[PDB]
RNA sequence: UAAGGAACUCGGCAAAAUGACCCCGUAACUUCGGGAGAAGGGGUGCUCUUUAGGGUUAACGCCCAGAAGAGCCGCAGUGAA
RNA sequence: UGCAUUAGCUAGUUGGUAAGGUAACGGCUUACCAAGGCAACGAUGCAUAGCCGACCUGAGAGGGUGAUCGGCCACACUGGAACUGAGACACGGUCCAGACUCCUACGGGAGGCAGCAGUAGGGAAUCUUCCGCAAUGGGCGAAAGCCUGACGGAGCAACGCCGCGUGAGUGAUGAAGGUCUUCGGAUCGUAAAACUCUGUUAUUAGGGAAGAACAUAUGUGUAAGUAACUGUGCACAUCUUGACGGUACCUAAUCAGAAAGCCACGGCUAACUACGUGCCAGCAGCCGCGGUAAUACGUAGGUGGCAAGCGUUAUCCGGAAUUAUUGGGCGUAAAGCGCGCGUAGGCGGUUUUUUAAGUCUGAUGUGAAAGCCCACGGCUCAACCGUGGAGGGUCAUUGGAAACUGGAAAACUUGAGUGCAGAAGAGGAAAGUGGAAUUCCAUGUGUAGCGGUGAAAUGCGCAGAGAUAUGGAGGAACACCAGUGGCGAAGGCGACUUUCUGGUCUGUAACUGACGCUGAUGUGCGAAAGCGUGGGGAUCAAACAGGAUUAGAUACCCUGGUAGUCCACGCCGUAAACGAUGAGUGCUAAGUGUUAGGGGGUUUCCGCCCCUUAGUGCUGCAGCUAACGCAUUAAGCACUCCGCCUGG
RNA sequence: UAGGAGCUAGCCGUCGAAGGUGGGACAAAUGAUUGGGGUGAAGUCGUAACAAGGUAGCCGUAUCGGAAGGUGCGGCUGGAU
């Protein structure tokens, strides 16, 4: 350009639409507005318990989870682990982190910290799914 | 309509030096003309010559090289222009290739270089990153 | 005609309510004309100053006022129709 | 801070004129005067947010956090009004009004945790209804005293920073031992039972500490001295008390005591192998593993990265020059509207002289506290606190210098305009001359087919259908001169004769002394189709029709035929309006035709060769890009302006 | 006397927060039903485009067809003879 013109009109910087946008927002239950404070992760309860396919072509079916958190925003969040106590209306715990080759589900959902323990047949990814350390 | 007096005419020298000329001319001024005597001060030509014609006159170049059909000047670019003209401190001047090149210094102490500047304390408009 | 106010009744039928003039304001929609007096607000007697209008202008005087001030009376001032 | 998908903002407003009254000022209000003043440099309004120091990472160019930790502003259920006081429109004052809450013997009474804990709530979550004022610091009092929920400490939390740990010379490379075996083995593994030894911490039983020094208390006095002396500032040296706390610390005794966890072992990346397992369970940072032989899943030994953490989640920065001043592109990738012309704006040729404004320097003051240069001191190291200049080398108080910019005075003409001599035309709006054709009606003419068909047919034929010519007409244009010809900004421009002109270009260059470019606004044109009028339905032709083909129709075949067509009369505002290249100026290999003007040599019986200008074209260096391809009619080498772009 | 002046009190009109509606404006939420879009499975039919993809494209435009496509008029090559 020119910088005649640059002082015309500056160069304005590019944002960055950033990932999990059900993590940085709060409700002001007083007011029903919204807040944003970025939370590692917002509780919630559960509404519906599922499966999905992996529309890519690995095959499983991977169990997620309809929840609606804090805020009421109700989401599709991948319940990791193999058993759990996430039969319905278990009042969770839910983390980011996104599951890939599965459309529109991108939540995890914290294992054995809110109403689930976590799974128990585990023996090499024992701090994760709610495992105590054994002896 | 052309705004860089000294720089159309220093890219002049370099349309020519690529195609490896041993003379050619620019027109004058008050300056120009004088400016071109920093150069052949320093001698990276042969001679640059006298001023003759009635409007800024020609004064020659004689692009002098080296014996192995090569050329000595290796970058010509003024850094200002109309639009954006800049100075520099005497204090933090630094050295066209690290010791290699020359940088002049243009205020009313004269039109300097940058061995006339850094003993002289004063800087200036400067003008040619030329090594 | 106390209190109530469509509970009447097939149905607000009948009655009640609105109404003149002046000033402020006025939607959707439209064939751009309208809708429109939309809706909705406010004012109005008498006396004296007056600066001044329509001027009765000759000018205040001759009546309405130019319409502004200051007053007086009543439950109520287009005090009826 | 951002939005023009906020442009017209204000009317005691805008200036002044007189009273206030304020510690002072006035449109601050009130009577007067003109509509003025404010504005696209975005006033106005909207939305968002206490500000700064400071933090933080960036090479610098710096910009994001504010719990911090300091300085300033605003607030104290809400909203008003005042009082008092030096200072308030007052966080544990008053009144009014409101909303909520509480006590009641029902008559009326009260309360405002954003002072410190605590309670509920919400949240993922963020401290004990803690101690003592010993220190400091403040309040009124000489002092003593009270208030400290300031402060100084304790609690609790790895949440985070620093040390401390989880402790050793031996001796079987096989004592007892399995993630393997084409087991024989090295092996977990100089691991270890079985021992030398040390006692961080730890167990636990005894000294103990600074801080904790500074007063007023404890007279002689001095100084202003005083009628004389307490008093007050000033020397003693006599004596005061300590939350933390007998906590910290020191001694000894003590056992080698009681202590690390976690993710992979696919390639990124150092840490592998067996059981299931059968695209299942499931892992999954990108590429991906599992379909009965998975190193990748899940199950288990080794190691590995490094230690009280490890891992996940979310959040700012570097990596990243994907905001590119530094340090980005606009021909085919995303980046030129369809072109203009043009208002503002930006930026402008050449050569002289004034200032010192801008530049750049020199005398100082000189830039902030934890943050920030360099070197010590305090911390057991250290975590964590001071010192000494550096000190600003950025800002101010100060002196200056004119090449180059700002203003001041001149010129030159290339660049542009006004001149002069001529060339060309399809450049826009108006009048004539004639040709040829499809359609019609008529003559002659005649009678069986004429038209249409890839294949035939619909149709048109007995009226003479067409035919056929001296000759009758209509609709609408006008092959030939026709071209990498010319003109127009572009959409574009075509038989011409004429009208009015535009404009191009050359040459001489006479003159004005740069009179320029971009070009936001604005104004135009704006191709075709579509909204409609009058000539239009002659031909063409959407829509519609007919005949068959074809395996399939009415599709490829065919006509008839509607508006629409043609043109004039209104536009709409769109195209691959593309040279997919914005516009103005300098410079770097060529050859090659061609359009107009000037230049000629021979001459030619109007033709050969050649200079130049402006161009129209075709090939083709260096440079260029990713390459295509560009290269004098640049995408090469430089300058100025506008506009546009940054994943789909 | 407390009569004047003042003062408490008395009236009398300027400005008031809040209120009260009043009309709207603006914003958000919800709404029986709906209609465009995305993802999956593409369950299904057709084969349009890429081979002169069996009957070259492309833009502006216009019309029909549910759509694909069909046609027509100007312009462009980013196309075979």
């Amino acid at each position: 350009p020119t910088i005649n013109q640059l002082v015309r009109k500056p160069r304005q910087s590019k944002i960055k639409k950033s990932d999990s946008p059900a993590l940085n927002k709060g409700f002001n239950s007083k007011k029903k507005k919204f807040t944003d404070l970025n939370s590692p992760q917002k509780r919630g309860v559960c509404t519906r318990v599922g499966t999905m396919t992996p529309k890519k072509p690995n095959s499983a079916l991977r169990k997620y989870a309809r929840v609606r958190l804090s805020n009421n925003i109700e989401i599709n969040a991948y319940i990791p682990g193999i058993g759990h106590n996430l039969q319905e209306h278990s009042v969770v715990l839910v983390r980011g982190g996104r599951v890939k080759d599965l459309p529109g589900v991108r939540y995890h959902i914290v294992r054995g910290a809110l109403d689930t323990s976590g799974v128990d047949g585990r023996r090499q990814g024992r701090s994760l799914y709610g495992t105590k350390k054994p002896k | 309509t052309m705004t860089d007096p000294i720089a159309d005419m220093l890219t002049r020298v370099r349309n020519a030096n690529m195609v490896r000329h041993e003379k050619l001319e620019l027109p004058a001024s008050n300056i120009k003309k004088e400016i071109a005597e920093i150069l052949k001060s320093e001698g990276f030509i042969k001679n640059v010559e006298y001023v003759e014609d009635d409007k800024q006159g020609v004064l020659r170049l004689f692009l002098k090289y080296g014996q192995n059909d090569e050329r000595v000047i290796t970058g010509l670019k003024r850094i200002s222009k109309p639009g954006l003209r800049v100075y520099a401190k005497a204090s933090e001047m630094p050295k066209v290739l690290n010791g290699l090149g020359i940088a002049l210094v243009s205020t009313s102490e004269g039109v300097i270089t940058d061995k006339e500047a850094r003993k002289r304390n004063v800087g200036g408009e400067i003008i040619a990153y030329v090594w």
